């Protein structure tokens, strides 16, 4: 089908530029039935539009009145994506940034319903560096154990910026995982929990491993939560 | 430039009820720019409806849109646990050029009162190594959101070293969970042996402590 595959977070300094792209499977970029869309959302701001491209016999840009005169968005047909640069970037720009398409026609007009997005792309504006997370396991004792229900962890701890990804044995395990929202510590460096349940009959026989992903530091770790 | 306001800002229902959600538009949307979206946490929205009432390809037959001019609803028929969402109405206007959401109606699920299970982590031998001690307690699968976590060493009460945060309510099951971080020193830590979790709850007959001895 069709599936829109945006770039990894990104930490970008204050004043600087954010560069995001977003690659397109199962449409073409210059298709004259389609229109590409950059989208962003923060909790303090809510959805905004930032702006669209299309093809039709000639590339038009359009942005919102909000960030004209400091965002670009830029097809490439080699590679068959979009792309957004966004200048002198503040704190506000802070925001998860996706790119979506539309391609409904209502009587001959594209009436801008969005029917296919991205993943989304975090970006935090902040000047720190980036930070790996340090992985700690949250053991449970062997007496809260005596009962049928094991529940196990991993601590994320003394990362910068947001986001980490955690999944538990590669992703087979999914069912009774909770992973906390994060909370930022006096050092200005965040902190994350992620627990599973799991019956206690299985901890001798399975083993457990956290998989944490720290993608703006490259840092990678599996760690295997033995009680 | 059109701004739209949702109503309410969060509703709490249970399964099985009517939903009726409002967006209104500071100026006329005509019918074919009107539209709306789910969004379940950690996830892009996706389109419900477009046109202010058609039905998108594959959406339940539960959501409809209607309404005109400057008033635009959104209902679902009967609600199920899956719908747990933040709903958005979304205009485009053509000229000028310009495409704005509204703020989110947060859909909450109604269930019954559920007890949290507890369970208290010392903090690892390969963390304290380093200086620092994190005692986590965890509080599972609980309804409502409102709980109380005390934090005791040596049965002294702590204040000011710890902090928490919640998970979004569950799909399925409709509860939260919720994670308390105490943060020590290592040569604190070492100071005490006594660590307990004490947990206050609507679900809970009396509160529930979870504890451990340093050492043992």
């Amino acid at each position: 089908q069709v599936q829109l595959q945006q770039s990894g977070p990104r930490l970008v300094k204050p004043s600087q530029t954010l560069s995001l792209t977003c690659a397109i499977s199962g449409d073409s970029v210059s298709s004259s039935s389609a229109v590409w869309t950059w989208i962003r959302q923060s909790p303090s701001r809510g959805l905004e539009w930032l702006g669209r491209t299309y093809y039709r016999s000639k590339w038009y840009d359009d942005y919102a009145v909000s960030v004209q005169g400091r965002i670009t968005i830029n097809p490439d047909t080699s590679k068959n994506q979009i792309s957004l640069q966004l200048n002198s970037v503040t704190p506000d720009d802070t925001a998860v940034y996706y790119c979506a398409r539309s391609s409904i026609n209502i009587f001959g007009v594209f009436v801008m319903a969005m029917d296919v997005w991205g993943q989304g792309t975090a970006v935090t504006v902040s000047s720190p560096s980036t930070k790996g997370p340090s992985v700690f396991p949250l053991a449970p004792s062997s007496k809260s154990t005596s009962g049928g229900t094991a529940a196990l962890g991993c601590l994320v701890k003394d990362y910068f910026p947001e986001p980490v990804t955690v999944s538990w044995n590669s992703g087979a395990l999914t069912s009774g995982v909770h992973t906390f929202p994060a909370v930022l510590q006096s050092s200005g460096l965040y902190s994350l929990s992620s627990v599973v349940t799991v019956p206690s009959s299985s901890l001798g026989t399975q083993t457990y491993i956290c998989n944490v992903n720290h993608k703006p530091s490259n840092t990678k770790v599996d760690k295997r939560v033995e009680p | 430039e059109i701004v739209l306001t949702q109503s309410p800002g969060t509703l709490s229902l249970s399964p099985g009820e009517r939903v009726t959600l409002s967006c209104r538009a500071s100026q006329t949307v005509y019918n074919s720019y009107l539209a709306w979206y789910q969004q379940k946490p950690g996830q892009a929205p996706t389109l419900l409806i477009y046109g202010t009432s058609t039905r998108a390809t594959g959406v339940p037959d539960r959501f409809s849109g209607s309404g005109s001019g400057t008033v635009f609803t959104l209902t679902i028929s009967r609600l199920e646990p899956e719908d747990f969402a933040v709903y958005f109405c979304q205009q485009y206007s053509t000229s000028p050029r310009a495409l704005t959401f509204g703020g989110g109606t947060k859909v909450e699920i109604k269930r019954t009162v559920a007890a949290p299970s507890v369970f208290i982590f010392p903090p690892s031998d390969e963390q304290l190594k380093s200086g620092t001690a994190s005692v986590v307690c965890l509080l599972n699968n609980f309804y409502p959101r409102e709980a109380k976590v005390q934090w005791k060493v040596d049965n002294a009460l702590q204040s000011g070293n710890s902090q928490e945060s919640v998970t979004e309510q569950d799909s399925k099951d409709s509860t939260y969970s919720l994670s308390s971080t105490l943060t020590l020193s290592k040569a604190d830590y070492e100071k005490h042996k006594v660590y307990a979790c004490e947990v206050t709850h609507q679900g809970l007959s009396s509160p529930v402590t979870k504890s451990f001895n340093r050492g043992e």
